[PDB]
RNA sequence: UAGGUCAGCAUCAGUUUUCGGGGGCGGAAAAAGAAUAAGGGAAGGUGGCUGUUUAUAGCCCUUGUUGUAAUACGUCCACUGGGGACUGAGGACUGCGGCUUGCCAAGGAUGCUGACAUAAUGGU
RNA sequence: UCUAGUGGGCCAUUUUUGGUAAGCAGAACUGGCGAUGCGGGAUGAACCGAACGUGAGGUUAAGGUGCCGGAAUGUACGCUCAUCAGACACCAGAAAAGGUGUUAGUUCGAACUAGCCCUGAAAAUGGAUGGCGCUUAAGCGUACUACCCAUACCUCACCGUCUGGGUUA
RNA sequence: CCAAGACGUUGCAUUCUUCGAUGUCGGCUCUUCCUAUCAUACCGAAUUCGGUAAGCGU
RNA sequence: UAUGUAUAAAAAUAGAGUCCUGUAUCGUAGAAGAUGGGCGAUGGUUGAACGGAAGUGUUUUGACUUGUCCAUGAAAUUCCAGAAUCCAUUGCAUACGACUUUAA
C-alpha cells in the first residue's frame, strides 16, 4: 500500500501575525523534514493543498480541496508562507496540508 | 514542470524519428459550442474506438525501437515498470533523483 | 586543569567501584557505599586508587581529599572495623542498660531517677555489648551515629550542667 | 576516560565548513580552543574550538607546535589514513556518505537486492 | 521534523518545564501526545525549594467556598498537565481542544507498555543541567504533598520491568538468529558498494 | 485507588435480599439472579474461574452480607445489604472463607468479644430546617431587635 | 569584531608651532571611525589637542604577525567603576592581540560589569618567558603534559528514539 | 473569426527577495604559510646521562630564493548563472533608443493550451 | 477685510522656588496630551517608535524570538544557588554596615578594593518577572550573526483635494 | 551600624475621586486574616532574657 | 483524520552492552496493482495457553508468491484539477420536591 503519496506532509501552524494582529491572507506552513530556510528554498513555489471532506457531493465527490502556493520561508526553523486561493479557515490550525512536488525544478 | 529528471542512465532514442510529434499531432478537436457530455459520449472515444491505427503503428514502432536499449541496460525494464512513491522518512529536498 | 590524589589499596579482597558505588569487601566484612554524590574519578589500577579532579574550583577540589578519607575509612572498616567504648557516669541513681536483639536495641532506665525508659535502635551493622558499653561494627559512620544517638538519648534537660554531670560519654574510639 | 584532549590526538571536525574532516591537535591554546592541522591540502592550519570537533580514539606521537610539514610526515609515518578507516565508526560514516549520494536508480536496485537478501530468512529448526 | 499519529514519551529524567513547553507546542500543532512515567520527572533546584513552591501553591484558595478556589492536584501526571495547561491557551477553544490530545499518566499502563517510547533531548536533565546542581523528582515531591499511590506504582513498575526484560531477551534471541543468517546471504557484499 | 475486579454471588438468595434490588417488588416478576442461579447450577467452572481470579489478582476481599430483617419487629421487608472487609490470612484464605460461608449466617458473638471498643456509624435523627441559633449555636440577639 | 589600528596625528600647523609633533597610538576599535574617535579621546585628555584643531595624519590596520602561534598576552587596563579607582593587570592565552583584547573585554564585563566606555587599555604586551607569567591558570595551561577530558559534550529533530549516550 | 468562468506553462515588463560563479583594484603591493638555502636561539629538554642544545623528535628568531605566491577581508564590474512571490495600470499612430527597410525586452501583457460551461467564480 | 471658537488646562525633559514631605503649590525652555489613532512598555491621556485616504507586495523603527506569541530551546566567554533567587528604561520602589558565600583584583600570611548572591528586610481575602515555568537559564554582563512586524519607509493600483501644463477641433 | 550604651549615623498637609446624596461614633452580633507572641509546645542564655512558632486560647 | 494510522530492554552519564542517536532498521517493483507460463525455494504475507495498572491485546494450532526469467494487457482521462414513575401507603424523612418504607 506504500506505492502512492507523491506529496509531502505539512501542518497549518497559524496566520502571519504580530502579538495582537493577524493577517489571514497568508498562512504559516510547517513542512515535515524542513528545518531551515536553506531547506525551505527547495519548497518555494510548490503547490500546497488543503484537502477536506464534506457531506454534499459537488461534482459527485465527497472531497473538496483548497489550493495554494508556497511563497517564501518564515523564520530560521524551515516554516514557509503560503497564499491560498481562498484563505484557509482559522479552524484548520494543526490540520495537515499536502505539498506536491510540482512545479518541479529538479 | 511536472517531471523529475532522474539520474538513471540515458536511453538511446537517436534511432527513432521524433519530428512527426507536433502540436497539431496531439491537438484535440474543435468544439466552438457549449453543448457537450453524454453517456454515449463517454462510451465513445476510449481506447477501443478512435485511436487511429496510424497512432497505433507509431506507438508500436517507437516501443519496439526502445526495447533494445532498455534490455541492454540491466534492471531498467523493471525500473520503468515500477512506480515512484515516497515512503516514511523520505525528504525530497535531500534525496537526489 | 587536573588535581590528583593517590591511595594504596590494602589487602582487601574486592575494591569494586562499579557505577560509582564502592562495594569494599574485606576479611572483616563487606561494606557498600554510594559515591555518586561527588563527580570524582576513582581509577583502579592494581593496588592503587587515583582520585582525579578536572577543571574544579576550590570547593570542588576540597571534596577530593574528603572522598579519599571516606574511602580510606571504608577500607579500614572492611579490614579491622571500628569499635567505640563509652563509659556511663552516674552520681546517685544507677543507670540500668538492657540489650535486646543481641545488642541491636539499647534500653536505658533510671537515668537521673527518671521513670521513662529510653529505647534506642542502633543502626544496621553495629553491635553493642556490656559501667562501659562497647559498640563494634564495620561502618565507622554508622557506629559513630549510633553512639551519638545514645548520647543524645541520655541527655539532661532544664538542669544546671555544672552540677548535674550525669550522662553517657564516649571514652575511646579505635579499631 | 578514553578521550583526553592532548597534543597529537586525532579529531574529527563536526561543525563548520570543514565538517567531516580529520585533523590532529597540534597545540592546546586553552580550555576552550586548540590549534589543529591536517596533512590534506584542503584543510589549513587553524585554531578551532572544542565544540566543533569530536575526539577520536587514535592518538599519534607529535611534538608540540609542529609545523604542517612535520605534521604531514608524522601522519604518513604513523599511517593515520586507513587507520581511522579500519574502525567501524569510519566505515559507518562512509556508508552514510555513499547512501546519501545514491540516486533514484541506485535506490531501486538496492530495493531489489535487499528484497533478494530478505528472501532467504532461512533459520535452523 | 516528523509527524506521528500518537507520540508516547518516556518522561523519566526529563525537566518539567522543558518537556511541558515541547509538549505544548506539539499539541498546538495538532499532534496527539501521551506522556508516561510522570513520577520520574525532574525539576531543577533542591527539593526543599520545590516543596516550598508547592506549599505556596496550596495557599491559593478562595476566601469564600474554597471549592471554587484553585484545585491543587497532587498526582505527578496532574502536575505535568498543569504546567502544560499554563502553556496552552486553555480558555480558548483552540487551546482547550489541544488539551484532550495530551494524556499524562503515572507509570506505563498496559496500552502503552507495548509501544515505543521516544525521549526529548531538549528536555533531558543530563543534557541541560550542569553536574553537581541539585534537583528533585516530581514523584517524591508528590508523595509529600498528598499523593498516596507512590509505592503501588513502584511495585507495578517493577513487575512491568521484569516482563519487558523477558520480552527483550526473546527479541534479542530472534534478532541474533536473523543476524547470523544475514551474513550467509551473498547479497550482503553485492549491497556493499551501495553503502548498505 | 481500589477497583472492584469482580463479584461472585451465592446460588440461592433469599426474598429479603432480593427485595433490595426492586423499588416495586409486588409488581415485579421477581426475576433477579434467576439466570445467575441457572448458570451456577449448570456450570460451576465459570464461578471457579471467578474465584481464582480474585485469589490471583485482588488484594482486598469483602463479603456481601444482608440482615435478616424479618426477624426484627420492623415493617420494612427489604434486607439491608453491605460489604464487610475480611482481614486476616492470605487472599486465598479470605476467598475460601467467603465461599464456604455463602448462604450461611455469621453471629455477632464470633466477631465482637463483649469488651471491644468499636465505632458506631449511622445517620443522625433529622431535625429538619433550623436557624443559626439552633443549627450553629449563635447567641440570641436582644429582645429589642427589629 | 575588533581590529588593531595604528593612528598617527598632530595638531594643525600654527605660527606658534610651525612644526607640530606627531603622536602615534596603537588602539583597538571595531572600525576606523571609532579608532579615530578614541585616538582623539586620549590625545584630548593628555596633550591639549582637539579634533577641531588637530588632524589624523596616518591610519593603518595592524595584522597579527604570527597568528598561528599560541602566545600569552598581559594587558594593563585602567578600569572605571562605581568608585572609578582601579588599575587591573590580566593575562590571557591567545593567538592574536585582537583576540586577547576581545577576550579581556568580555572577561571584564562578565566579572566586574565593565563596559567598553569604562575600560581603557593601558598596554598590551606579549609574555615570552614562562617564568614571567604570574597567573596560575596561564601557568597551568603552560604545563608541558597538559591533558583534560572534553567538557560539555551536549552530543533539530525533537523526539529522539534512544536515550543519548552523552559519553565517550 | 470573435466572445463566458476558473486554471496551467511560456516569453516579457515593473517591484522585491534568495542562492551561486568569473574578474579588476586596494592593504605591510594583506599578515601568515609551503618548499628550499643560511645565521642565531633557547626550551614547557627530544635522543643521549635530575642534568644538556638536534642527535635515534623538534620548536623559535632573523634573512634570501621559489614570489610578481595564495587565501581572507575591503571594494568595483555599463560581468554572469539560477529559484520564488506580488503586479499587467494604459489602449490606433507619434517619442527616446538598439538592430538591420523592417525587426526589437525601446513611452505599463501578451502568447499557446486545457477543464468547466458549471452555482464554477462572485454576492447575500 | 469680516468673523467664529478660546480666554478652567495637564504631562514629560532640563533649570528651579515655597515646603518635613506629597500623584503638593508656583515659575522658565522645548516637545507632547487636551484634539491622536497605530507598533512596543502585560495593562495606562501625555514613556519609547512612529503620526493615519482605500488596498497589494517588499523592508524596517521601538521592542523582541522556551510556551502562551509571529520570530534561533541561536553562537562565543563568564558570573550566580538564593528555606519562598533573578529577570529590561519611565515603573510601581529601599539604606548604612555586614558574610569562615563565591569569583576576581590591589598592596604589604594579612589588610583591603571590586562584581554576583545572602543578611540587614518588618502585615493583614489567595496571587502575581503578565502567566506557565526557567538553574552549563528561558537569570545577569558583553560581543556576534539569523529572524519576527506598525496605519512608518519603498514600488504599484484606485479615491479625493490642491497645484501646473494643454484643448475652436 | 561605629567605640567612650552616651557621642553620632542608616532604615522601617494636599483637594485627585464623590455635593441629580457612597447613611456619620460606640456597643451588640458574627466571621476571617496578619505577627510586631500574653499564655501553651520545643530548645537556648544568668524565679530573668532570647530563637523557631499564629496550632489553640486570650 | 487518515495515505507505511511499520517499530515495546532497563539503566548510568568521573560510563554502558560495539557506543560517538533513527539520514537507522522493518517493509517496499505488479490496470489503486491485470491475465498466463518456465525454473528455484518449502520460506513469506494473509481468510489452547498467556495478559487485571486502563487486562481492549499478545501467542499458538482457504486465496495470495516480486526468489528468478518470459509472454499478452493499459492509451483518446491524447499538458495541472422488565422494570421505573404517577395514583395509594409509610414517618426512621419532610416548606414543596426529595428521602425511607409497604403495596398484584
Amino acid at each position: 500500500a506504500q506505492g502512492h503519496r507523491l506529496y509531502v506532509k505539512a501542518k497549518h501552524l497559524s496566520f502571519q501575525r504580530s502579538k495582537h494582529v493577524i493577517h489571514p491572507g497568508t498562512s504559516i506552513v510547517k513542512i515535515e523534514g524542513c528545518d531551515s530556510k536553506e531547506e525551505a528554498q527547495f519548497y518555494l513555489g510548490k503547490r500546497v493543498c488543503y484537502v477536506y471532506k464534506s457531506s454534499k457531493a459537488v461534482r459527485g465527490s465527497k472531497i473538496r480541496v483548497i489550493w495554494g502556493t508556497i511563497a517564501r520561508p518564515h523564520g530560521n526553523s524551515g516554516a514557509v508562507r503560503a497564499r491560498f486561493v481562498h484563505n484557509l479557515p482559522a479552524k484548520t490550525f494543526g490540520s495537515s496540508l499536502r505539498v506536491m512536488l510540482y512545479p518541479s525544478n529538479i | 514542470r511536472y517531471v523529475i529528471a532522474t539520474s538513471a542512465p540515458k536511453i538511446d532514442v537517436s534511432g527513432v524519428s521524433v519530428e512527426k510529434f507536433t502540436k497539431a499531432y496531439f491537438a484535440k478537436q474543435k468544439r466552438s459550442g457549449p453543448v457537450k457530455k453524454d453517456e454515449a459520449f463517454f462510451a465513445e472515444n476510449a481506447p477501443k474506438n478512435a485511436l487511429p491505427a496510424e497512432r497505433i503503428a507509431d506507438q508500436k514502432a517507437v516501443d519496439a525501437k526502445l526495447l533494445p536499449a532498455i534490455k541492454a541496460i540491466p534492471n531498467m525494464k523493471e525500473y520503468l515498470a515500477a512506480s515512484f512513491a515516497l515512503s516514511n522518512g523520505d525528504r525530497p529536498h535531500l534525496m537526489k533523483f | 586543569i587536573y588535581k590528583d590524589e593517590t591511595l594504596t589499596i590494602p589487602k582487601g579482597v574486592t575494591v569494586d567501584i562499579k557505577a560509582r558505588n564502592v562495594t569494599v569487601t574485606g576479611p572483616r566484612g563487606t561494606l557498600k557505599q554510594n559515591l555518586r554524590h561527588v563527580d570524582i574519578e576513582m581509577k583502579k589500577q592494581g593496588n592503587t586508587i587515583k582520585f582525579i579532579v578536572w577543571h574544579g574550583s576550590r570547593k570542588h577540589n576540597a571534596c577530593i581529599r574528603s572522598v579519599y578519607s571516606i574511602i580510606n575509612n571504608m577500607i579500614i572498616g572492611v579490614t579491622q572495623g571500628f569499635r567505640y567504648k563509652m563509659r556511663l557516669v552516674y552520681a546517685h541513681f544507677p543507670i540500668n542498660i538492657n540489650l535486646t536483639e543481641n545488642g541491636t536495641v539499647v534500653e536505658i532506665r533510671n537515668f537521673l531517677g527518671e521513670r521513662i525508659t529510653r529505647v534506642i535502635k542502633c543502626l544496621p551493622g553495629v553491635t553493642v555489648s556490656i559501667d562501659e558499653i562497647i559498640l563494634e561494627g564495620n561502618s565507622l559512620e554508622n557506629v559513630s551515629q549510633s553512639a551519638a544517638n545514645i548520647k543524645q538519648i541520655c541527655n539532661v534537660r532544664n538542669k544546671d550542667i555544672r552540677k548535674f554531670l550525669d550522662g553517657i560519654y564516649v571514652s575511646e574510639r579505635g579499631n | 576516560f578514553k578521550r583526553y584532549v592532548e597534543v597529537g590526538r586525532v579529531v574529527l571536525v563536526t561543525k563548520g565548513e570543514y565538517t567531516g574532516k580529520l585533523a590532529v591537535i597540534v597545540d592546546i591554546v586553552d580550555h576552550k580552543r586548540a590549534l589543529i592541522d591536517s596533512p590534506c591540502s584542503e584543510f589549513p592550519r587553524q585554531v578551532i574550538r572544542y565544540g566543533s570537533v569530536v575526539l577520536t580514539h587514535i592518538v599519534m606521537k607529535l611534538p608540540r607546535g609542529a609545523r604542517s610539514g612535520i605534521v604531514a610526515k608524522k601522519w604518513k609515518a604513523q599511517d593515520v589514513c586507513n587507520k581511522w578507516a579500519s574502525s567501524a565508526w569510519a566505515k559507518k560514516l562512509e556508508a552514510k556518505k555513499v547512501r546519501s549520494q545514491l540516486n533514484d536508480f541506485d535506490r531501486f536496485a538496492v530495493m531489489r537486492l535487499k528484497k533478494q537478501r530478505r528472501e532467504q530468512v532461512n533459520v535452523a529448526v | 521534523s516528523e509527524f506521528q499519529k500518537v507520540v508516547v514519551i518516556d518522561a523519566k529524567g526529563h525537566l518539567l518545564g522543558r518537556l511541558a513547553s515541547v509538549v505544548a507546542k506539539q499539541l498546538l500543532g495538532g499532534q496527539k501526545v501521551v506522556v508516561v512515567r510522570c513520577e520520574e520527572l525532574n525539576i531543577s533546584g533542591h527539593f526543599f525549594r520545590n516543596k516550598l513552591k508547592y506549599l505556596a501553591y496550596l495557599r491559593k484558595a478562595c476566601r469564600y467556598n474554597p471549592s471554587r478556589g484553585a484545585f491543587h492536584f497532587r498526582a505527578p501526571s496532574r502536575i505535568f498537565q498543569k504546567a502544560v495547561r499554563g502553556m496552552l491557551p486553555h480558555k480558548t477553544a483552540r487551546g482547550q481542544a489541544a488539551l484532550e490530545h495530551l494524556q499524562a499518566v503515572e507509570g506505563i499502563p498496559p496500552p502503552f507498555d507495548k509501544q515505543k517510547r521516544v525521549v526529548v533531548p531538549a528536555a533531558l536533565r543530563v543534557l541541560r543541567l550542569k553536574p553537581g546542581r541539585k534537583y528533585c523528582t516530581v514523584g517524591r515531591l508528590s508523595s509529600e504533598v498528598g499523593w498516596k499511590y507512590n509505592d503501588i506504582v513502584a511495585k507495578l513498575e517493577e513487575r512491568r520491568k521484569v516482563k519487558s526484560a523477558a520480552f527483550y531477551q526473546a527479541k534479542l534471541a530472534k534478532q541474533k538468529k536473523i543476524a547470523s543468517a544475514k551474513e550467509a546471504s551473498p547479497v550482503n557484499q553485492k549491497l556493499s558498494q551501495f553503502g548498505y | 485507588g481500589l477497583r472492584s475486579l469482580t463479584t461472585v454471588w451465592a446460588e440461592h438468595l433469599s426474598e429479603e435480599v432480593k427485595r433490595r434490588f426492586y423499588k416495586n417488588w409486588f409488581k415485579s416478576k421477581k426475576k433477579a439472579f434467576t439466570k445467575y442461579a441457572k448458570k451456577y447450577a449448570e456450570s460451576t467452572q465459570s464461578i471457579n474461574r471467578e474465584l481464582e481470579r480474585i485469589k490471583k489478582y485482588c488484594s482486598v476481599v469483602r463479603v456481601l452480607a444482608h440482615t435478616q430483617i424479618r426477624k426484627t419487629p420492623l415493617a420494612q421487608k427489604k434486607a439491608h445489604l453491605m460489604e464487610i472487609q475480611v482481614n486476616g490470612g492470605s487472599v486465598a484464605d479470605k476467598v475460601e472463607w467467603a465461599r464456604e460461608h455463602f448462604e450461611k449466617t455469621v453471629d455477632i458473638k464470633s466477631t465482637f468479644e463483649q469488651n471491644e471498643m468499636i465505632d458506631v456509624i449511622g445517620v443522625t435523627r433529622g431535625k429538619g430546617n433550623e436557624g443559626t441559633t439552633a443549627r450553629w449555636g449563635t447567641k440570641r440577639l436582644p429582645r429589642k431587635t427589629h | 569584531a575588533l581590529k588593531e589600528y595604528q593612528v598617527v596625528g598632530r595638531k594643525v600647523p600654527t605660527e606658534h608651532e610651525p612644526v607640530p609633533k606627531l603622536f602615534r597610538m596603537r588602539l583597538f576599535a571595531p572600525n576606523e571611525s571609532v579608532a579615530k574617535s578614541r585616538y582623539w579621546y586620549f590625545l584630548k585628555m593628555i596633550n591639549k589637542v582637539k579634533k577641531a584643531t588637530g588632524e589624523i595624519v596616518a591610519i593603518n590596520e595592524i595584522s597579527e604577525p604570527k597568528p598561528l602561534k599560541a602566545k600569552v598576552f598581559g594587558i594593563w587596563i585602567r578600569y572605571d567603576s562605581r568608585s572609578g579607582t582601579h588599575n587591573m593587570y590580566k593575562e590571557f592565552r591567545d593567538t592574536t592581540r585582537v583576540g586577547a583584547v576581545e577576550a579581556m573585554y568580555a572577561d571584564m564585563a562578565a566579572r566586574h560589569r565593565a563596559r567598553f566606555r569604562s575600560i581603557r587599555i593601558l598596554k598590551v604586551v606579549e609574555v615570552e618567558k614562562k617564568e614571567d607569567v604570574r597567573r596560575n591558570y596561564v601557568k597551568q595551561l603552560l604545563n608541558p603534559h597538559l591533558k583534560f577530558p572534553l567538557p560539555h559534550r551536549r552530543t533539530k529533530k525533537v523526539f529522539a528514539p534512544h536515550r543519548p549516550s552523552t559519553f565517550y
